[PDB]
RNA sequence: GUAGCGGCGAGCGAACGGGGAGCAGCCCAGAGCCUGAAUCAGUGUGUGUGUUAGUGGAAGCGUCUGGAAAGGCGCGCGAUACAGGGUGACAGCCCCGUACACAAAAAUGCACAUGCUGUGAGCUCGAUGAGUAGGGCGGGACACGUGGUAUCCUGUCUGAAUAUGGGGGGACCAUCCUCCAAGGCUAAAUACUCCUGACUGACCGAUAGUGAACCAGUACCGUGAGGGAAAGGCGAAAAGAACCCCGGCGAGGGGAGUGAAAAAGAACCUGAAACCGUGUACGUACAAGCAGUGGGAGCACAGCUGUGUGACUGCGUACCUUUUGUAUAAUGGGUCAGCGACUUAUAUUCUGUAGCAAGGUUAACCGAAUAGGGGAGCCGAAGGGAAACCGAGUCUUAACU
RNA sequence: UUGACUGCGAGCGUGACGGCGCGAGCAGGUGCGAAAGCAGGUCAUAGUGAUCCGGUGGUUCUGAAUGGAAGGGCCAUCGC
């Protein structure tokens, strides 16, 4: 049968066009008034999965 | 030239591995599983995303965006792509009977993508600005 | 396509025990003893093939000892008297010498003695 | 591109690409072996010890009795057990790109012309559904194992060859790569060329 | 494997829409008219055509080998028949068949034709499914776990409008579009094979293949449900050994005879190995241990070498497994023979290889077609952004060096 | 007095990763200083918690026939 996605990785990777995934950092859901302005802003863009983590979410998005 | 004097190419039948098949084979006794632990086993191997126990990536990572509906009835089209329609006006409905463009699309956009040599008539789709400029220098022009 | 494996595995099990022959019991009789019997047989060639070539140059050397003590000197001098007189024969040579023909033994003796003296 | 005609001796244009092209190996063993696939039926199985006959009863208890440890009378280790990956019916045939069907026909017939095993002859015919007639006609031409492409299927051709083991009619639709090979000489009908060009562009 | 659902975990997983196979529509909630008219149905009789027995069905001799010819060799012949089986070896022409052409007293299937009986079509004028829809409470089914949750079903309690009306379009309202619940029937394309016939297999070949090639669901086991074996092959033909002899009017054997062969004699083709013997050569009763290996005399034997043996002597603690590490006194194996473990399907990625190349490729299906048709689709030639959207750019930002 | 600013950030450190840290300089707007300047919290290194589900405010996003709305997204922030 067809491989199935994992449907949580695909609604937290996204795949960029050179063939990388981009995601959200963690770290900015919540107890937001105790972190920096800057840290808080330093995590507002999307970030690129790292060499050691692609394996793992390629593994689990077959169809991206 | 016979049944019995044909040949595959150089390289294109590799022999399969065969696992437990004695000494010399290199693959013999634990057949490349190593010794013990789960990963040895029948059946055995973790499942995707599993990292042992530590909260996985896909888990860690936060969710985000949603999916927009009108995305999937939307389609490109390439400059390259004009030329294959019959009659020299592109439309929706002619793109479709051209294979351009899906059938349930309801919107279009054509962009700078390859080249455009005869003049055509664009009716009714989004061109890009430098669409507008290769389709207009082609002899072509866009009816909104 | 199923295969049997009577016609191979008798061929191999064959070849085995025909390489067991003069071997004592189990082990010129029973494949699984056999087997294990001809593969040590193996390993002590392959060191015996080593251990021939130490045990030749002792035995040359022992005699060479004998027949030079014979003629007044010991085996170390003897060699060394040699080496100094640009002799090259060999102890496999010497050995032979000092047996079969104990007059030109002596003249090598001889050789040696005034190489030292 | 032309050939020469035996009977009639005249000459016959044929496309060069379907005719003169040079002769692919690979690509011909690849339609061969396909075509060779598409012959098997597949129809066999064995049974796995869950499909032989017996129960699920535990032969003897797992400790205490000194024995190797037992599940099931059906295990693959023991005799009149499962096989231990018994057959299914299977399928066996290959996808053979349209594109590289046609390429392997190209090189199979180009090769042909090379060797003389090609014959073209303007008609090909018996008068009668007779073995004989035809025996006695292609050892006039000092034929005996070959290929007879007709552009229509004579059927008192295709009664007269049916009793010949080293003969065989076809019609120019129906060719096919390992017949081409698997014969002696192959004789075809100017009519069959015309159509066989057509059927490869 | 999309949209979704989901301790948003594991997993579950549509529809719209497209391509195909197949295609069919009807009736009641009711009277008049029409008249027994469409039409199907029942029951006869015909005519074709299956099925249930069958009939005919071509063409070869010589010579060599052999126990035997169908084999070899030579020279012929048939073939719409060289499928297959049998026959003293592997036969187109010896036999049975096969291709092909014929066949039914009787019963019976199917398709048409046509008597008869029943049947009401068509037209006109009406009628248009209420404890129902909907609702509250509790559950269930829908991909959807009640969630913002539509729609469906209903155990419980209720309860409309009724064509100026009502349902649905994913909370809900308005607008628009679309359909008409609360009555029912309906072929084909689809599923399956206890069973019958025919044909086929890169399926098995007696520990395999059915549990069962054999008098097997038997023997046997169990109070019972139930469990459940082993076990095939003389020869072409029984010509299956008259008769004699030893023996208990034995068993068994030796002759004789049969046969191509009886070390084919029924405990029967072949007849391996473990295991057990008889005979011959050499060694062996002062000699210490994985039993070999290197060196090596002597003896025997066949043509100085070969073969067997091996006094004496250097070295030398099996194998597997598991381990930091095993001669280990850790594990496993009495031995032999047979069997016994990385497969298969689909999806996905990478490598090799082949085709074609900014394109590549078709799926189901059609087709007698491994052809050919079929481009529905799928992947690729554009990305950025959560998204609208923009686009060789785009996002971020009021704006970017 | 409110620089305990908003948008960013060359470059670098440190982590398997999730992450964590240092940062000149640029734009906008500010404070102190005559000015050069300094200020994106505190001499530095502890004072903390991912994701999911949910809440509140905002929003030139989305809105299942259409207009709305619900719901979703995005930005800010909160809870156990
Ligand atoms: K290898
Ligand atoms: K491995
Ligand atoms: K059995
Ligand atoms: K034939
Ligand atoms: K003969
Ligand atoms: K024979
Ligand atoms: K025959
Ligand atoms: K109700
Ligand atoms: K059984
Ligand atoms: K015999
Ligand atoms: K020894
Ligand atoms: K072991
Ligand atoms: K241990
Ligand atoms: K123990
Ligand atoms: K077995
Ligand atoms: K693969
Ligand atoms: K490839
Ligand atoms: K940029
Ligand atoms: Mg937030
Ligand atoms: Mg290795
Ligand atoms: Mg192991
Ligand atoms: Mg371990
Ligand atoms: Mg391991
Ligand atoms: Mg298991
Ligand atoms: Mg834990
Ligand atoms: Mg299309
Ligand atoms: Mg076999
Ligand atoms: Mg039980
Ligand atoms: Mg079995
Ligand atoms: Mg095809
Ligand atoms: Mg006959
Ligand atoms: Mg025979
Ligand atoms: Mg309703
Ligand atoms: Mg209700
Ligand atoms: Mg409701
Ligand atoms: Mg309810
Ligand atoms: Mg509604
Ligand atoms: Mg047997
Ligand atoms: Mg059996
Ligand atoms: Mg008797
Ligand atoms: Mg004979
Ligand atoms: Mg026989
Ligand atoms: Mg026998
Ligand atoms: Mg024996
Ligand atoms: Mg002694
Ligand atoms: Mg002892
Ligand atoms: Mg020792
Ligand atoms: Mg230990
Ligand atoms: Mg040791
Ligand atoms: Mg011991
Ligand atoms: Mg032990
Ligand atoms: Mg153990
Ligand atoms: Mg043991
Ligand atoms: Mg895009
Ligand atoms: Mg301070
Ligand atoms: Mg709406
Ligand atoms: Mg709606």
């Amino acid at each position: 049968p067809k491989i199935k996605t994992v449907r949580g990785a695909a609604k937290r990777f996204k795949k960029t066009g050179k063939g990388g995934f981009k995601h959200k950092h963690a770290n900015l859901r919540h107890i937001l008034t105790k972190k920096a302005t800057k840290r808080k802003r330093h995590l507002r863009p999307k970030a690129m999965v790292s060499k050691g983590d692609l394996g793992l979410v390629i593994a689990c998005l077959p169809y991206a | 030239m016979r049944l019995n004097t044909l040949s595959p190419a150089e390289g294109s039948k590799k022999a399969g591995k065969r696992l437990g098949r004695g000494i010399g084979s290199g693959l013999g006794k634990t057949g490349g599983r190593g010794h013990k632990g789960q990963k040895s086993r029948s059946g055995g191997g973790v499942r995707r995303g599993f990292e042992g126990g530590q909260m996985p990536l896909y888990r860690r990572l936060p969710k985000f965006g949603f999916t927009s509906r009108k995305a999937a009835i939307t389609a490109e089209i390439r400059l390259s792509d004009l030329a294959k329609v019959e009659g020299g006006v592109v439309d929706l409905n002619t793109l479709k009977a051209a294979n351009i463009i899906g059938i349930q699309i309801e919107f279009a956009k054509v962009i700078l993508a390859g080249e455009v040599t005869t003049p055509v008539t664009v009716r009714g789709l989004r061109v890009t600005k430098g669409a507008r400029a290769a389709i207009e220098a082609a002899g072509g022009k866009i009816e909104e | 396509a199923r295969v049997k494996r009577g016609v191979i595995a008798r061929a191999r099990h064959k070849k085995i025990l025909k390489q067991a022959k003069g071997y004592y019991g189990a082990r010129s009789r029973v494949y699984r003893v056999a087997f294990q019997a001809v593969i040590k047989a193996g390993q002590y060639a392959y060191r015996d093939r080593r251990q021939r070539k130490r045990q030749f140059r002792q035995l040359w050397i022992a005699r060479i000892n004998a027949a030079a003590r014979q003629n007044g000197i010991s085996y170390s001098k003897f060699i060394n008297g040699l080496k100094k007189a640009s002799v090259e024969i060999d102890r496999k040579i010497l050995a032979d010498i000092a047996v079969f023909d104990k007059v030109a033994f002596t003249a090598l003796v001889e050789k040696a003695k005034a190489a030292l003296a | 591109m032309e050939l020469v005609l035996k009977d009639a001796q005249s000459a016959l244009t044929v496309s060069e690409t379907t005719f003169g092209r040079d002769f692919n190996e690979a690509l011909v063993h690849q339609v061969v072996v396909a075509y060779a696939a598409g012959a098997r039926q597949g129809t066999r199985a064995q049974k796995t010890r869950a499909e032989v006959t017996g129960s699920g009863k535990k032969p003897w208890r797992q400790k205490g009795t000194g024995r190797a440890r037992s599940g099931s009378i059906k295990s693959p280790i023991w005799r009149s057990g499962g096989v231990t990956f018994a057959a299914r019916p299977q399928d066996h045939s290959q996808k053979v790109n349209k594109k590289m069907y046609r390429g392997a026909l190209k090189s199979i017939l180009s090769e042909l012309v090379r060797q003389d095993r090609l014959i073209v002859v303007e008609k090909f015919s018996v008068e009668a559904p007779k073995t004989k007639l035809l025996a006695q006609k292609l050892k006039d031409m000092a034929l005996e194992d070959v290929l007879i492409i007709t552009g229509e299927l004579d059927e008192n051709l295709f009664l007269a060859a049916r009793n010949l083991h080293k003969v065989d009619v076809r019609d120019a639709t129906g060719i096919d790569p390992v017949s081409l090979i698997a014969f002696d000489k192959v004789v075809m009908t100017a009519d069959a060329v015309k159509q066989v060009e057509e059927m490869l562009a």
